[PDB]
RNA sequence: GCUUCGGGGAGGCGGCAAUAUCCUGUGAUCCGGAGAUUUCUGAAUGGGGAAACCCACUUACCAUAAGGUAGGUAUCUUGAAGAAGCGAACGAGGGGAAGUGAAACAUCUCAGUACCCUUAGGAAAAGACAUCAAAUGAGAUUCCCCAAGUAGCGGCGAGCGAACGGGGAGAAGCCGAUUAAUGCUAAUGUAGAAGAACAGCGUGGGAAAGCUGACCGUAGUAGGUGAUAGUCCUGUAUUCGAAACAUUAGCGUUAACAUAUUAAGUAGGGCGGGACACGAGAAAUCCUGUCUGAAGAUGGGGGGACCAUCCUCCAAGGCUAAAUACUCCUGACUGACCGAUAGUGAACCAGUACCGUGAGGGAAAGGCGAAAAGAACCCCUGUGAGGGGAG
């Protein structure tokens, strides 16, 4: 997944990251109310904005 | 009985307080200390 | 550390010595083999669990050094060597006849 | 502090002694004076605490030198 | 006892370096030198023979080659 | 002298060691049972006491 | 934008919780503890379509302790908002 | 916990401590190099403060609301760059006790020790003769063994205690023997890889021990494995790898600083002290608080009061490696060192519990079994505890 992540030009990855947090927004809330079958999801899903947040700032230094 | 000991937090950090360690070149010697030891807390 | 899943091994010590059987698992120094080293287990029944409970035949870790692999041909326990080839590959050879498999 | 600036001299520790042969300690103080000296150079009085010997060194080697010394070592 | 045989065992090899540099032949100084080396390095890790001594001795045996 | 081919032969052995005869102690020779000497070593161990 | 989606850590279930919401329609939320009345208002009005909050209340409570085994530890402090709702 | 570069090849998501969802040959977990992120307090440095808190100003941008993003705003020194604070021992310097001994005690000793303060470097200091010697003279400094408990000092009591010189370690003399980077060459370190050879029989819960007979050895007294293994495992001998970064040396180059030209308030002297083994003593020699004060090579210093002769050397400018001192630490190795009242206070969730306002004081506490195989199930009992059966 990381050489999709690098492939993919910055200002895109700025609205996948946005993405990215309401999905973790609503991965919490079915967390809380016990909605949610199945907790990797919510593991993997924070390693991809790490991931994201990484590719961002290498971007930007250069 | 007054007791020896009447607690007031005021006049406990004013007296032992990190700040007044600090300000002192001599209590930066005790703090030192304490840190040489191992003590968990250094100050009350 | 040589021996891996998935691959026949003998047991040449303790009261199962002489059985050949599968290794199901390896940790770090132990290793589990079906159908050797079968130990009672007793266990409580729990309704929150969902395994019925009972009293149980499984197996046991034991150490790595009692099993040997078990060589085809031979059919008896031999040694684990390492043999580098031209093309850079990787592969378990047996000791004695540096046979190919394993 | 009671320092001489020219020379450097500062208290001295010693030993009181008495007739008995007693020890016990004292220091010697510099002959520090306060002392305005006239620069004809800047045309002006500037005033030193200075000791005796100082002074001595400003009549033979002069107030420019012993300025000028003085502001190598640092403080003016 | 075993120590003292490591030791042992370099001495001889040093006389023969010490023999090459009477002769003054290059190779064959050369070639016990190289033999010895690896040896007194060796050695130097168990503690028997100072590690400076050692790098004194490599120092004046290239001098000398 | 003691060669390198010799000390790598006699080192693994249990109870065989090999010096030099400069480096000689009698701890080592009272306490081995057997004691293998050449005659040039000899002469030397002579010239020494 | 992104401050806003942290803002909420989730809902909070209780029978206090249950009786406000029947009788008031009010909601319950935990919250960051740096989070202010501001802020929580902006996150349940962007997180929740259609819903304008006449009010924001906030509280802080100390954790509780709670021994296990051979130690002495405390529950993280949390905090807590209770938002009121058009009806 | 993320990215990247290497190693590795089958398990893994740290421990008490397991469970669940899962990841992993599309190379996971793990190891090594580098990078990114790095809340708040703390030198804390925007102001303040009861440490982990309160309040701000301002530049730019964004939003239209009551804000967010990225910065800047302490003090001192030098003319933008530095410094501050912390942390073992050793070094140098500024101050500097008393218990004690003298069978009392004041000189003296303890002792320039404890302690306080300041400040460096891997060492520091010192270092080239205005030094000794008086021998046929030697030729800086530092350390070790003698000289020697000698010569001396000493209410000549208690005690203190050299030097000349000999033998060694190491050697060096200079006026740029300085600092800090960058760039090449070589080496090292920071993960790793391969790595020989045992079978039968009996006893035994289990074989490594016993009997018999083999094999490897540049690997035979290593740690484990159900009892004691060179040949079961990890290992040992031996041979060895580096994308990346550090360190050491050699070379090249840069930019910071320094670069004296022979030495006057200096040598010497009076008074009062201090250091010299030396306590004013006949007291040489060194330092200076005070007052004084030359010669300046046709001169001056020393040679233990002092004079003469003789010998030696040129103070009032600076620098200089080695041999020497130490261990908060890193790697390897070792021990007629200890083995849970021992060994560090701390083998264990220890500078913890506990004690005190505080400085600070300061514990106790290890072991089932080879493997949990940690006792399913039944019975008495209160669904407790505990136990009897079964296993």
């Amino acid at each position: 997944k990381i050489s999709e992540l690098r492939d993919k030009s910055l200002e895109e990855l700025t609205q996948l990251l946005d993405e990215k947090q309401l999905d973790a927004f609503r991965i919490r809330m079915a967390k809380a109310t016990g909605q949610l079958g199945n907790t990797h999801e919510v593991r993997v899903n924070r390693r991809a904005i790490a991931q994201l947040q990484t590719l961002i700032n290498e971007k930007q230094r250069g | 009985m007054k007791r020896t000991f009447q607690p007031s937090v005021i006049k406990r950090k004013r007296t032992h307080g990190f700040r007044a360690r600090m300000a002192t070149k001599k209590g930066r010697q005790v703090l030192a200390r304490r840190r040489a030891k191992g003590r968990h807390r250094l100050t009350v | 550390s040589k021996l891996r899943k998935g691959d026949t091994v003998i047991v040449i010590a303790g009261k199962d010595k002489g059985k050949q059987g599968t290794v199901q698992a390896v940790k770090n120094d132990r290793i589990k083999v079906e159908g050797i080293n079968i130990v009672t287990k007793h266990q409580k029944p729990n309704q929150a669990t969902g395994v019925e409970g009972g009293i149980l035949k499984q197996e046991a870790f034991l150490h790595i050094s009692n099993v040997a692999i078990l060589n085809a041909q031979t059919q008896k326990a031999d040694r684990i060597t390492y043999q580098f080839g031209e093309d850079g590959k990787k592969q378990r050879v047996y000791r004695s006849n540096g046979e190919v498999v394993a | 502090s009671r320092v001489c600036q020219v020379t450097g001299k500062r208290p001295m520790v010693g030993n009181n002694v008495s007739h008995a042969n007693n020890k016990t300690r004292r220091r010697f103080l510099p002959n520090l004076h306060h002392h305005r000296f006239w620069v004809e150079s800047e045309n002006r009085f500037v005033r030193l605490r200075i000791s005796t010997k100082g002074m001595r060194i400003i009549d033979k080697l002069g107030i420019d030198k012993v300025l000028v010394d003085l502001r190598a070592q640092g403080q003016k | 006892q075993n120590s003292a045989s490591q030791r042992s065992m370099v001495r001889t090899y040093l006389k023969r370096v010490d023999a090459a540099i009477a002769a003054k032949d290059y190779d064959a100084a050369t070639e016990a030198y190289k033999k010895a080396i690896p040896v007194l390095d060796r050695m130097a890790d168990k503690g028997i023979i100072h590690k400076n001594k050692a790098a004194r001795r490599k120092s004046r045996l290239n001098k000398t080659i | 002298e003691v060669d390198e081919n010799l000390y790598l032969a006699a080192r693994n052995i249990p109870h065989v060691n090999v010096l030099d005869t400069s480096e000689v102690d009698p701890v080592s020779l009272i306490a081995f049972d057997k004691v293998i000497m050449s005659v040039e070593a000899a002469k030397q161990f002579e010239e020494a006491l | 934008n992104a401050r806003l989606y942290q803002v909420l850590r989730g809902p909070v279930f209780s029978e206090k919780s249950q009786m406000l919401g029947d009788s008031l329609g009010v909601q319950v939320f935990k919250i960051d503890s740096k989070a202010t009345k501001l802020e929580v208002k902006k996150a349940v009005e962007l997180m929740f379509e259609g819903v304008e909050v006449l009010k924001v209340n906030t509280l802080n409570v100390k954790g509780k302790t709670k021994r296990f085994g051979k130690n002495i530890g405390r529950r993280n402090d949390y905090k807590k908002a209770y938002v009121t709702l058009k009806a």
